């Protein structure tokens, strides 16, 4: 079990490197506002276009 | 003392034999690997 | 079942077989060897501290024969409980040497419920009991008793049969008609020696001095037309015991009819 | 590979050394008994 402690070990390793994709994910979700201010405006400022 | 050292070492050895067996089984399987990976990229160059 | 978060089985670690193998038994063989060879030691101290007029000997050379029966089956019960615990071993590791790998699918299938790696446990508590047959009696220290009753009324005759084995007590012993002294010497001998071929009994430094000058060279006696050798020949205690007793039977006669001449003097 | 070579290398070696401690410690067997004909001997000489 010790061994087996050191597999989640190294399971958890695993898992924090998909955190880090993760990361680089809402690294994209924080790309996004740079075209989201204006993804987000072309609902809004033309109105009757929209 | 130095009979029950003989004892711990044949037991080391014994312990050595079971590791060149799991080592022999890890070169086996690496072996099939490379074996599967080799006639993969021969299939590739076969139609590159 | 979840009562234990562990799972109840588990396979073999080679880090975990390092130990395994490093498992031994406790030296019982050596300590087994040397009490039974204090054993047989006080019972030839015994036996020679012994004396005619202690009366009183059957009980007890059947207490000591008792007590030394307990003793052989002991050892030899504990000789067939190592050996089942050899096998009982082996078969431990025969069964993990086919254990699977070690990962979170397999330990998940052993916490819900998979009998396929037998663990010692179960194989150790309703262990078979060995239970061994075939009682050590070629031992010749259990050719030692038993030589000291049916002696005090003839020591100097041997029964032919005495070497049956088919009683219990190691030996049928009677009353017989056999020699005390030795044809090749004519002197009452101190060193006999007999072989299992020739079933004679002679003289060491006779045997010695009718062997040599001869590369084969057969028994004196006859009915015995094959040859003995030197390794031919065993050490059988029992004859230098019986004449040994003999010669102080005659030492304790002798200072009897001394004490009796001082009485009626 | 170099783990396999190794670990036989120590075999080799291991097993030669348990054969040449194994020799010693047969001598060293036959040596204690002939001192404990020697140990009866000096037993018998504090006995007289």
């Amino acid at each position: 079990m010790n061994d087996v402690i050191g597999f989640f070990n190294e399971r958890e390793a695993d898992l924090k490197s998909q955190y880090e994709d993760k990361k680089k994910f809402v690294k994209e979700m924080r790309d996004t506002p740079e075209f989201q201010s204006w993804m987000r405006e072309i609902r809004s400022y033309d109105q009757d276009t929209k | 003392q130095l009979k029950e050292d003989i004892n711990s070492r044949q037991s080391k050895i014994q312990k050595y034999k079971d590791d060149t067996i799991y080592y022999e089984d890890k070169k086996k399987v690496y072996l099939e690997n490379i074996k599967k990976i080799e006639v993969n990229v021969a299939a590739l160059k076969e139609g590159i | 079942l979840n009562d234990n978060p562990i799972p109840k089985s588990v396979p073999l670690h080679p880090k975990s077989g390092k130990y395994f193998h490093n498992l031994h038994a406790r030296d019982l063989s050596n300590i087994y060897q040397q009490c039974y060879k204090q054993i047989d030691e006080t019972i030839n101290q015994l036996v020679d501290s012994t004396s005619p007029s202690t009366i009183g000997i059957e009980e007890q050379v059947a207490d000591i024969t008792s007590t030394y029966k307990l003793l052989s089956t002991y050892e030899s019960e504990s000789n067939s409980f190592d050996e089942h615990i050899k096998d009982l071993k082996k078969n431990f590791k025969q069964s993990s040497d086919a254990c699977p790998q070690i990962d979170l699918s397999t330990w998940d299938k052993y916490r819900t419920g998979e009998l396929t790696a037998p663990k010692l446990s179960e194989l150790y508590l309703n262990m078979p009991t060995p239970e061994p047959a075939t009682m050590v009696n070629n031992t010749d220290t259990l050719k030692i008793l038993k030589v000291l009753p049916y002696i005090w009324n003839d020591p100097t005759c041997v029964i032919p049969d005495l070497q049956n084995p088919a009683d219990e007590d190691d030996l049928q012993i009677e009353g017989g008609k056999i020699e005390l002294t030795c044809p090749i010497t004519c002197k009452p001998y101190e060193a006999p020696l007999i072989s299992r071929k020739c079933n004679h009994v002679f003289d060491r430094d006779g045997i010695q001095n009718y062997l040599q000058g001869y590369t084969t060279r057969d028994c004196p006696q006859a009915a015995c037309s094959q040859v003995v050798s030197m390794r031919d020949f065993v050490r059988d205690p029992i004859m230098e015991l019986r004449c040994k007793i003999a010669k102080m039977k005659e030492s304790q006669e002798q200072d009897k009819r001394s004490s009796q001449a001082i009485d009626v003097l | 590979t170099e783990k396999i070579r190794n670990r036989q290398e120590k075999i080799e070696r291991y097993t030669s050394d348990g054969t040449t401690i194994e020799a010693q410690i047969d001598a060293k067997v036959i040596y204690v008994n002939e001192k404990d004909s020697e140990h009866q001997n000096a037993r018998e000489l504090l006995r007289d």
